[PDB]
């Protein structure tokens, strides 16, 4: 009840501090929140914000993260994590072409690290970690999945 | 009017089947003559064997009472 | 027979028998005399039926006993006429039980199958069926004719 | 304990669309059995589907072409998906008799009961122990046709 | 083999095989005689065309071969080889088979679901497949390579 | 399931002659039964569930089986332990009615005993129960086929115990 | 009926009506006339029947017209008499018809429940059904009494 | 189920040996004999009532067992042993076009010994029928299959036996 | 079907939003009021035979519609009829549980006027069947459930009228 | 019971204990001693609510202590509060046992053959439980007697 | 379903006419197109994959399609397509194999409208992104047999809309 409204509502009201410290940690050579459209493992081989991807690709890129942050709040007003690992269940299979898959696990833990930065672990920090963990897990393996 | 008792195992071997596939991969069940050799036929199909037979409810001279 | 068509129903239906169940059991019992009679009429006269079934047969269907026709041979012929005695003893077994189904558990359940495999014409022993009834109605009353001509025209239809 | 009246309630709701308790009506012969280990789920179902409880509900009211449609729903959790099916189980089911092997108890609701329960769709999705449950947008891959 | 699939399908419906039937049973036994040949040829490079496999396979994809890899180390090298030279043996087989039936019934029929737990990635076996589809060809004439690259075909087109 | 006459048509019919004399009076027999099978099978249908009760009564009530500690404990268990009764009853009339003991062979006895014994089930408490039936049966009908109904209630008992 | 009954079944097994179904529906119309009279005799007599069984229902079990009872009160007595009729015209259809569909379809299904919501007692209207099966019977020759209580009965075994 | 090729192929595949001469050998001893398995299985479908026909009138019918009595006595055992021979005639091509037993095994072999025996079938009239059915097959394909077929009709003999 | 929690996340998911305070407190309307909904349920599966009982002898019996030519009219109907009714108790009961009419209209409204105009069942009587439980359950549940009870029986007659 | 009926569900959807699922374990655990506290002051008072039972179903149903009850006499006087003892003993039991799957097992399935057989009133015995309810609710406290109210209910309606 | 060498047979057998010159002449000219058929058949397969990613990159994605709202805003809804696809593809291979409309009005294109207009399901973008997958196929397929596969793909677009 009340505690997860609490717990969502937190969420909501500096989800633009969780995402940027990801963004900027797995993202070198510019500034990623930037190019956010609301401004309007050896986990990283830093892509360069205009060399390597680009500004189309740049979009998707911080567009995903704030949609996952999103879902995260989502599940969390349901009962279960349905939403997410119905939706990141064959995610990897589209992404690889495009995509660092290491590279968006790590800004996974991250945001799972700073979202639990935020609460004070009465059952609020676990709920969260609970949560975006189900995304890590059910994206890596790329064949447990699909 | 007569059922055979039978016992057999039949393994499903191009699917996989994922949940409680353990009543259905050996059983026994009574079995009537007009359906028994249909029902038979399908565990060889589908590559199990049959354990065993008992023709149970009747007798063997059959003639009268046959039918059902 | 009637008795065991009543019992089946009644125990499917997982319950004592019918009103109807039980009177046609009473009927049955106060017919069971007549038709006693008729078994014996007809079993003391189980050749000349047969042989004069052979007879209107053979002359209707001259086919059957030409060169070929599954009826040419002596023992042919006295196979066929055989198979006439089984039928009318499968007759007299039915008019006594009151119901057809021991004649369809024995004689009428795969007889499409074994005359096709033997090539006997179906329509040929109707026939002879046929000629079957006609000597019983000649042989008989007219009461027992009637009840009689019943199970003949149930063995005509079976074998259609 | 109170699985088997769990199972057999939930046979019922498939087989006759609702729940014969409510009425007060029930197979009690061919019940018993199926809780007590003799039959299978399938041929528990085989009976309520021969049963004169069905007879009387889904076989008389309606057209031949009428009841295969039903029976397709409540022994398959699906629709007929083709006219040659529709040939083929209407053939089985309007003859006096079409025998399998052997045997001839197979008239027009017996035999066409038989040929849907022992058909390789159903030994491959419901078989031996489930009843069967509707295969609507949820479970299964959904024809569009 | 074809046999087995006509067979199976006469089998399932009850019945002889059918008169277009016979026609394939035949002439998939007269092309055998150029068929068995072209199998052996490719059944003697079974240890040369995976082993330049490998280093076409994980040169492309060198995810595959690295710290973050599945394949990294000599020994899981060798399992991925290992199973280059099972896929081999599988298709050789059934291509003096006919139908899919060698490599469907034995190694096709659930990759996705022994991967499951194995964490070897389908699409790095898709590039795999299709390197060992070129490599194996031109070895044959392009008169081999017509009844070669359909028989190739079926692994890439079936994981996917 | 074969009655008196169907049981005569095959045993003839195995040997494969016409009936005779012979089977003229067999089938007499159940012919000049007259009808009083049928009548006591109606007296018995309808006063089923009193012969039930007074069976129960002086069968197993007021006793340890209706106690903690018993297969009669419970109302599940006396609810099918009454069906069956209600079973054997049916059973027992059908054949009194068809004249062949064949039907509970054929699903009344084959099998029973191995299931009450993967059950739990007191054979001897149902036989005395049987027992008991007959008398009250026999009380009910008559004595005209009172023994005709007792000897299908002992071979029911016979083939149960 | 009868007729619905046999012709039922035929269409059931999609066959033509067997000898033994059409001898219990001659037998039946036999019988017509005479359970056309039985059922004359119950309508004339009606109202003395439904009293005389009010009477031997609340002389067996008094407690039903106690204040604690489903029928306390000359109002819930009368619905009692009314139910009591209702039964006896059901029996009265039901001896007409020579079975029992007729009555199962009108007074039978759903009964249990019926009664368990309005909290009378089944047993006690059992006993009400069997002082009319007494009353009845005590206005009939004995094979017509036979015939009437033997549905009345059939009617007691139900409510069962 | 296998025939030839299939069993090749599994059999080399259960130690993982790539095809040899001997694999191959076998492989064109297969091949260069089975389009007269495929004309034998021609002649045998054209004619298989026939073929049903001569082996029970050469076996099965004519005798006590056709008499009453026999296990052939009444029209419906009689379909049920022809639609059984049917049965064996079927599987046996069947088999001569595999080139390999496994589906006799399988499909024909499996739950018919015992099945027999509980129903009471006379294994020694069987086996006489499949003789027979040998026979006229023999006499219809010609040289060119006979053994082919003999073969696996002995192989099915002597499975029931 | 869908409940409050459901249509809201949806409903913000359709346009892509995050869960903005106005979401935050139509969940805190309806997360206040959880546990009066649950006692209120048990309360009414408890006594839902009973609510039907007075619903019943208050709007249905005692009528021209248990007299012959009357719907309800015989065993058989007036068993049809009582299941109706707790079939309309029992997705009240849903959908109180979920605070959403989504299962009502789903799962009972759709076919159901269709097949009472098929059947020639009284919608009117109908109605006044549910509105006599709503006044049963009012009475039973009590101030804190009463309304929240109420409004999905006056959705279910509503859309029925 | 709890645990049963969730694990039964998991299982007939074929997945895991669901987070949900789990959540009325959690409760379950959190709630059992208070249960287990209400169950042991039930059972304290065994005799005495069968006892103020007594008076309060005797009073209200003299049909049962009439002479055409089933209570006329001091020893199926006793029989009865010997039954009001057991099915305070199953609701104690469904009570600790947080499902009434205990009491639905012991004493609801088959009930109603149980006391048709014994020729006694279910709506009496209905009684005699609601007036235990009533005593036991006096015993408890408000709280935790909706609860208990809840399982007595369900009782009452099962016997209905 | 039919081919053109069924669908002559259909056509002249309901008139009941021997194979004339102008039914050999098509049959004729079905046969001379029998090899390029099966090639792009095979080519069709294997490069299926890419196929269905580069039309739906072409087509589908970067539009509205994948934004909040869409009809494969998120996973699943993308997952529902490439299957949608698969078919369009599948079949029409299907079409340039055994090549007449038929199986593509039979199995695909029949109440697939019916089925899209009561899932959602943009018809518009549904048709654009069969017309990418018909020119990457002209593009990998080859010069000649770039036609017949843009007439089954033109004729699925075309009877879709
Ligand atoms: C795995 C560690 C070992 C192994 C196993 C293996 N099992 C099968 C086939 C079956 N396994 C089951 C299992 C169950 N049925 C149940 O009801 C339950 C519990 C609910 C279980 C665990 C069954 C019934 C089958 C047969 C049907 C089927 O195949 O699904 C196989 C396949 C055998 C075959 O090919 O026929 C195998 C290989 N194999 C190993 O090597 C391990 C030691
Ligand atoms: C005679 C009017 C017709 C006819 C008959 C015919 N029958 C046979 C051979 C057989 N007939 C039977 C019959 C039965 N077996 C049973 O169990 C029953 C039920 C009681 C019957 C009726 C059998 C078994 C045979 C096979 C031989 C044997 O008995 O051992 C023949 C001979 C065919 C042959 O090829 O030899 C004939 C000719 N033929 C006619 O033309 C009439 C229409
Ligand atoms: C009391 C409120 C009502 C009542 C009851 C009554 N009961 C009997 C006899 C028996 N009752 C039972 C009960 C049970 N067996 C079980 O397993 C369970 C579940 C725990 C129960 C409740 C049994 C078995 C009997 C038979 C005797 C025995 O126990 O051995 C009687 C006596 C009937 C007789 O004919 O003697 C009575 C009177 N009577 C009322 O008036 C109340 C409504
Ligand atoms: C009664 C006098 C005695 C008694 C019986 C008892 N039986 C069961 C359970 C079962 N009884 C059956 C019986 C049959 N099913 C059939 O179809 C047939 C053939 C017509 C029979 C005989 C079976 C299979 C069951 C299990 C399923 C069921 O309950 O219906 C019980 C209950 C056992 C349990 O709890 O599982 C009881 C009590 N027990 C006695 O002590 C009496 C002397
Ligand atoms: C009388 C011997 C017993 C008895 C009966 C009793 N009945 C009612 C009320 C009703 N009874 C019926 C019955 C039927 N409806 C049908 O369609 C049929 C089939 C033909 C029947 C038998 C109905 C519908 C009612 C409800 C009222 C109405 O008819 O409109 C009561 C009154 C119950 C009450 O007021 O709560 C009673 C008392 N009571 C006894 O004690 C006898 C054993
Ligand atoms: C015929 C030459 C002999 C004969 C046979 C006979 N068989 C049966 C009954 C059955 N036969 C089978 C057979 C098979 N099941 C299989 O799976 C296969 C191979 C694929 C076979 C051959 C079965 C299953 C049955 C029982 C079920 C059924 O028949 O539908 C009978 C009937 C026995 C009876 O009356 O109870 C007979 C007579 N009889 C002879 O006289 C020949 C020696
Ligand atoms: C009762 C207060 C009123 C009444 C009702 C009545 N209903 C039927 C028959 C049916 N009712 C239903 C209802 C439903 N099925 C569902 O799935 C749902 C929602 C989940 C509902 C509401 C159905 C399907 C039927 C038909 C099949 C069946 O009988 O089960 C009848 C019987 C009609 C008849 O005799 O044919 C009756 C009488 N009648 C009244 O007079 C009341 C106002
Ligand atoms: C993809 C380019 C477009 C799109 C599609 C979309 N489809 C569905 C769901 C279904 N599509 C089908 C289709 C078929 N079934 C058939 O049998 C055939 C021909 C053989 C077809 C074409 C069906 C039946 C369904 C429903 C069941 C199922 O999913 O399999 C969805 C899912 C809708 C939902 O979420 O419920 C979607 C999204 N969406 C786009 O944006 C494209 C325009
Ligand atoms: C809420 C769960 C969820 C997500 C996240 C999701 C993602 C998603 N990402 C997509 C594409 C894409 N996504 C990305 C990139 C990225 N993706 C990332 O998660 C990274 C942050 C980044 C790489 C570092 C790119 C580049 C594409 C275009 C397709 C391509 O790569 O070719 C697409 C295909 C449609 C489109 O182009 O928009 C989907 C459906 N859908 C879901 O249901």
């Amino acid at each position: 009840g009340q505690r997860r409204i609490a717990i969502v509502a937190k969420l909501t009201e500096n989800a633009e501090m969780i995402v940027s410290r990801a963004a900027n940690r797995i993202f070198v050579g510019g500034s990623p929140m930037a190019y956010s459209e609301r401004q309007k493992v050896p986990p990283d081989f830093e892509p360069i914000n205009i060399a390597r991807y680009g500004p189309e690709r740049m979009q998707k890129s911080i567009r995903d993260l704030d949609w996952f942050l999103r879902y995260t709040t989502y599940a969390i007003l349901a009962g279960d994590p349905s939403i997410l690992e119905a939706n990141c269940l064959g995610l990897r299979e589209i992404l690889e072409k495009s995509c660092s898959i290491s590279a968006t696990i790590v800004a996974l833990l991250e945001m799972r690290k700073n979202a639990a930065r935020l609460f004070k672990d009465e059952a609020d920090s676990k709920l969260v970690s609970s949560y975006i963990s189900v995304v890590i897990r059910a994206l890596d393996a790329d064949r447990s999945d699909a | 009017s007569r059922y055979f008792k039978v016992t057999a195992c039949i393994p499903s071997l191009k699917r996989v089947r994922t949940g409680r596939e353990l009543q259905n991969t050996f059983f026994t069940k009574l079995v009537p003559y007009e359906n028994w050799f249909t029902e038979q036929q399908r565990i060889q199909k589908a590559g199990g064997k049959v354990l065993s037979v008992k023709l149970f409810t009747g007798v063997q001279g059959a003639n009268t009472g046959v039918g059902a | 027979s009637v008795l065991t068509k009543a019992i089946v129903n009644a125990d499917a239906e997982a319950r004592y028998l019918s009103p109807g169940e039980l009177d046609r059991i009473k009927s049955f019992v106060a017919s069971g005399e007549r038709r006693l009679r008729i078994a014996q009429t007809l079993t003391e006269a189980r050749e000349r039926i047969v042989k004069q079934a052979g007879d209107q047969l053979f002359q209707i269907r001259p086919d059957v006993v030409s060169p070929g026709g599954n009826a040419y041979g002596e023992k042919m012929t006295a196979l066929c006429l055989r198979d006439l005695d089984y039928y009318l003893r499968l007759v007299t077994y039915g008019i006594v039980a009151g119901d057809v189904t021991p004649i369809e558990e024995i004689g009428i359940i795969g007889v499409k199958e074994m005359y096709n495999s033997l090539q006997t014409p179906i329509p040929a022993v109707a026939e002879g069926v046929r000629a079957m009834k006609n000597v019983a109605t000649s042989l008989l009353s007219g009461d027992d004719a009637a009840e009689a001509g019943f199970y003949f025209d149930y063995l005509v239809g079976a074998m259609q | 304990s109170d699985e088997k009246e769990r199972v057999v309630r939930a046979a019922y709701r498939q087989v006759f669309e609702r729940d014969l308790k409510a009425y007060g009506q029930s197979v009690s012969e061919a019940e018993s059995k199926v809780k007590n280990g003799e039959i299978s789920v399938r041929e528990f179902v085989r009976r309520l589907g021969k049963s004169e409880l069905y007879r009387r509900e889904f076989y008389q009211p309606f057209i031949n072409s009428r009841v295969l449609e039903l029976a397709f729903k409540h022994f398959l959790g699906r629709a007929p998906e083709s006219r040659a099916e529709v040939q083929k189980y209407f053939s089985i089911i309007s003859s006096p008799i079409v025998r399998g092997q052997s045997s001839m108890p197979s008239g027009g609701l017996y035999a066409l009961i038989d040929a849907l329960i022992d058909s390789e769709e159903y030994t491959s999705i419901f078989g031996e122990d489930t009843v069967p449950y509707l295969r609507n947008l949820g479970v299964e891959a959904q024809p569009s046709w | 083999s074809v046999v087995l699939t006509t067979i199976m399908n006469a089998d399932q419906q009850l019945r002889y095989p059918s008169v277009g039937e016979l026609e394939q049973i035949k002439n998939f036994m007269e092309d055998s005689a150029l068929r068995l040949k072209v199998a052996k040829t490719l059944s003697d490079a079974n240890d040369r065309v995976v082993k330049q496999a490998s280093a076409g396979l994980f040169q492309r994809r060198p995810d595959l071969n690295n710290p973050g890899g599945n394949a990294y180390g000599e020994k899981r090298l060798g399992s991925c080889i290992r199973d280059l030279g099972w896929y081999y043996r599988l298709i050789t087989y059934s291509i003096v088979a006919g139908n899919n039936e060698p490599v469907e019934r034995i190694g096709l029929t659930g990759i996705f679901e022994m991967y499951r737990v194995l964490e070897v990635p389908i699409p790095a076996m898709i590039e795999s497949m299709r390197l060992l589809k070129k490599e194996a060809l031109e070895l044959l004439s392009p008169a081999e390579a017509e009844i070669a690259a359909p028989y190739f075909d079926y692994v890439i087109g079936a994981m996917q | 399931m074969q009655d008196a006459i169907t049981a005569v048509i095959n045993n003839y019919d195995v040997q494969g002659k016409y009936l005779d004399g012979a089977a003229l009076d067999k089938l007499k027999a159940y012919f000049t039964t007259g009808a009083v099978r049928v009548r006591a099978a109606a007296v018995i249908s309808s006063n089923a569930t009193t012969i039930i009760k007074e069976a129960a009564a002086k069968a197993l009530i007021y006793s340890d089986l209706t106690r903690p500690g018993g297969n009669m404990y419970t109302t599940r268990r006396y609810a099918a332990c009454i069906r069956d009764m209600d079973y054997f009853l049916r059973y027992a009339t059908y054949a009194m009615l068809a004249g062949d003991p064949s039907i509970l062979d054929e699903r009344v006895l084959n099998g029973l005993k191995e299931t009450y014994n993967s059950l739990g089930v007191p054979i001897a408490a149902t036989v005395g129960g049987i027992q008991a039936m007959k008398e009250v049966v026999g009380g009910l009908v008559g004595p005209d086929a009172a023994k005709e109904a007792s000897i299908y209630f002992d071979y029911l008992s016979s083939g149960l115990s």
